Formats: structure tokens, C-alpha cells, sequence
């Protein structure tokens, strides 16, 4: 998948 | 253009905004407010990040899908479109700069409003990052590289490890550290270590502290996952 | 602000905003290749209804959230917002009726474009129906009424009961008679109708051309589903 | 749901 960011 | 509005309606119009999905108008409302110079509460630096993270997020998308579809094509039309939302993207990053550095964070005093300023200042130049080619790549890089330096460093001095700006931050800062700055093993180091450090400390925390702790060290988690 | 652009451009632009999901774009872009004064094709014209109608179906989604905010309030902020994105959305309509009847129609003389923007310009006049409170919804209402008239009649001397546009004519004019009309009844019977004519024609398609009528027909069955 | 439209 995409990684994450917030 | 938001000068002749009370502050208190551009926040009401923004939370409004918000639950129509209208991102633009909510950013807008936002740095209406901010225009106000009075400090954000923590409700409202939340909707101010909210509001530019969508706006942008929804640039950065489209500019993937162009950079995508042009390299395939490697007429001018791809990449003249591709530089138009380059350039509108690139117009947004600089105007959350301008706010935070005119003047959110010379205001902010208190830990939790100075480490997520900075943390917004270390993702606004790293949108900028993503994009960036010239002269000024490196130096454009090392600025979102000492803005989350400068926010780390706050918050392991004054924030629990289990503090959601804390934890988001390191998030953000491990992905910078492996897809901006080419250091994978910095990134692991990073999230693996915040990650744990966290863990260590739920126990302090009531149901609902330990509720939005444990879903962004989720997303650590996830990244570890991905990267391992 | 597209004159300057060649309208193959435009068109390409269009393309990939679409793929971009960037639905305003795609909008400025099909605005300024009709803008350039020569008939659109099929593809074009598919194009053009299909960037207006993400956009004011993004304007309409808000207006109803704000508008069911509003209706439970019952200060100033959530009628101002309102208000606010219903100017935006009767705009975007003005705009579209505009294109219509300057010169779309007036130089449409095969069946599949004319019914293909008469269609349209009574979705247009829907739209600005679902808000309208003046002296003139009623004039509105009819605007609307007429141009799908106009759109059935040619319909259905001139093209299959199959054919896509001819259904999806069907379809909106039915959602209009239901929910803009208050006439239920009228609604109902012309799902049925279109549904059971269509049904009766499907031996005549390849299977291409059978799947784009099936699909169609399947929303007026949701329709007769929902409303009997 | 909501009824559709095209
Ligand atoms: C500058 O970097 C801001 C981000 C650093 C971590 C994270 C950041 C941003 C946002 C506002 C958006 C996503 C979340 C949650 C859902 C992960 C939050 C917030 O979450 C707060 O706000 C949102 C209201 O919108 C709620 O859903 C949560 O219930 C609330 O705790 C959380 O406390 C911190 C502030
Ligand atoms: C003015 O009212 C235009 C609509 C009347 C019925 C319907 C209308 C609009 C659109 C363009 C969008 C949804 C669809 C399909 C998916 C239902 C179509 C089109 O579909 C065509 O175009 C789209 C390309 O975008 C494709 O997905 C289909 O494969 C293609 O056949 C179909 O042939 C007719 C023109
Ligand atoms: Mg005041
Ligand atoms: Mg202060
Ligand atoms: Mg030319
Ligand atoms: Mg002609």
C-alpha cells in the first residue's frame, strides 16, 4: 500500500 | 477576504465547511482566522491543520497521477498540466508557511501548540520536497529536516511519548527520513523506537488518552510493516 | 481565461483532469473547447456533461448538508454558508445554460447531440429548481419541464428505446416529475415504461451496446424499487 | 438510498 502520514 | 468577518463566525463557517467536505472554503475560513492575530486554541489549530492537509493532499494526488502519466510519455500538454497544479500546490505550501511563520509559532509558547507548528512547518516544506528539482531542492529539504529536528527536540523535553502530536510527528518525520531523504534506516530507527517508547507508557493513560495514542502508533506500525 | 490555448489542447487537458479527479479543471477546460465555436463530438460532448455534473454534484452534496444543518437551527453563519455555496451552484449552472444556448443547441442538428443537450439543460434547470424559493421557481420548474420535453419528443422519433442518452433522459426526467414536480405517478410511469420498452429492444444489440443499456436500465429499476 | 440519477 501507501505509508503513512497524519 | 475574509477581513470585514468576525473570528468566531470564520471558525463556526470552517467547522461547517468541514462536515459539507468543502476543504477549500474551510482552509480559507482558517487563515481568515489566524489573520486575526489572536493565538489558536487547540480545537482551532486542529481545524487549521485539517483544512490545508485536504486541500493539499488533494494536489499532491492529482500532481501523482501527472508526474505518472508524463514520465510514460518521456505533447507539452501533460507536462504544462503538471507544472499548473505544481505551481497551485506550490502556492498553498507557501501559504501555510507564511502563516506559521507570520506569526503562529513566534507566538507559541506552550509545547503543544510550538511542536505542532512545527511539525506543520516540517510537512509544508516537505510537500514542497516532493516536488522540488532546482537550485534550491537541498536547501528546501534541510528546512522541513530542522523544523521537525526543532519539534523533536521540544517534545521529547516536555510531551509523554504517548502525546498524538508527539507520535504524529515522528511519523512524519520517519517518512521524510526514507522517501525525502534517501536514509531508510534512520526511518525504521525512528518509528520503531517512538513506537516503543510509546507502548512503555499506555498504562498512564485513561481509555480514551490510550484510544488516540494507539491509533497513529498503528500507522507506525503499518509503515514498519511496509518498510521491513 | 482559455483563448489563448489550441482547443486539441483543451480537450487533452480535459483528459487527464479527469483521470486527476480534478472535476473544475475539467469543467474551465470543456468550457473553453466550446468556447472555441466548433460542435463537439461524441466523446467531447461526454466529456463536458461529465465535468459539470461532478462539479455541481460536489456544490449540491453541500448544499443539502448545510441545508439540513440549517433546518435543525430553526446564528447567521450556517443561512450565510448556505447562501454562499447556493450563489456558487447557480453560477455553475448559469454558466452551463449559457454554453447551451450559446450556441451548443442552436447548432445541433443530429438526434444523439441535440436530445444530448437538451437533456442537460433540463438537469441544469433541475439544479437551480432544487434551490429556488422565488417568484420565479415555478418559471424555473417549467424551463426545466420544457427543455426534457423537447429532449423526449426528438428521442423518441428518432433514436432506439436503448439508446443510453435516450434512458438516461428517462431517467432524470422521471426524478424530476417525482421530486421537483410532486408527481409521483407521472414518475413512476415513465420508469416503467422506458424500462419495459427498452427491455423489448435489447435483442438488437451487440453485446457492447447491451451492457451501456443494461446499466442505465438497472437505475430506473433502483428508482421504481425506492418510490413502489 | 438515494434515487438515482445520470
Ligand atoms: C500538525 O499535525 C497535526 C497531526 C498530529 C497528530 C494528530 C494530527 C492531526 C489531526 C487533527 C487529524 C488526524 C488526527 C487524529 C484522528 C489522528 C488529529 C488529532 O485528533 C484530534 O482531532 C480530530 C478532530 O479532527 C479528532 O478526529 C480526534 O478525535 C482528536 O483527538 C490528533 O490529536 C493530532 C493533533
Ligand atoms: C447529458 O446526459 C449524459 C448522460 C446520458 C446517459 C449517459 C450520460 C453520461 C455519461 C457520459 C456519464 C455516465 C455514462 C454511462 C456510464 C452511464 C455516460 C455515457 O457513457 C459513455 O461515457 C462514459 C465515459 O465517461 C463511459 O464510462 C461509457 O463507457 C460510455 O459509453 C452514456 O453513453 C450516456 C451519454
Ligand atoms: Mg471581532
Ligand atoms: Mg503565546
Ligand atoms: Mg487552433
Ligand atoms: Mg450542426
Amino acid at each position: 500500500k501507501r505509508r503513512k502520514s497524519v | 477576504a475574509m477581513g470585514s468577518m468576525e473570528r468566531a463566525s470564520l471558525i463556526q463557517k470552517a467547522k461547517l465547511a468541514e462536515q459539507a467536505e468543502r476543504y477549500e472554503d474551510m482552509a480559507a475560513f482558517m487563515k481568515g482566522a489566524v489573520e486575526k492575530g489572536e493565538e489558536l486554541s487547540c480545537e482551532e489549530r486542529n481545524l487549521l491543520s485539517v483544512a490545508y492537509k485536504n486541500v493539499v493532499g488533494g494536489q499532491r494526488a492529482a500532481w501523482r497521477v501527472l508526474s505518472s502519466i508524463e514520465q510514460k510519455s518521456n505533447k507539452p500538454e501533460v507536462r504544462e498540466y503538471r507544472e499548473k497544479v505544481e505551481t497551485e500546490l506550490q502556492g498553498v505550501c507557501d501559504t501555510v508557511l507564511g502563516l506559521l511563520d507570520s506569526h503562529l509559532i513566534k507566538e507559541a509558547g506552550d509545547a503543544e501548540s510550538r511542536v505542532f507548528y512545527l511539525k506543520m512547518k516540517g510537512d509544508y516544506y516537505r510537500y514542497l520536497a516532493e516536488v522540488a528539482t532546482g537550485d534550491d531542492k537541498k536547501r528546501i529539504i534541510d528546512s522541513a529536516r530542522s523544523a521537525y529536528q526543532e519539534a523533536m527536540d521540544i517534545s521529547k523535553k516536555e510531551m509523554p511519548p504517548t502525546n498524538p502530536i508527539r507520535l504524529g510527528l515522528a511519523l512524519n518525520f520517519s517518512v521524510f527520513h526514507y522517501e525525502i531523504a534517501n536514509s531508510p534506516e534512520e526511518a525504521i530507527s525512528l518509528a520503531k523506537t517512538t513506537f516503543d517508547e510509546a507502548m512503555a507508557d499506555l498504562h498512564t493513560l485513561s481509555e480514551d488518552s490510550y484510544k488516540d495514542s494507539t491509533l497513529i502508533m498503528q500507522l507506525l506500525r503499518d509503515n514498519l510493516t511496509l518498510w521491513t
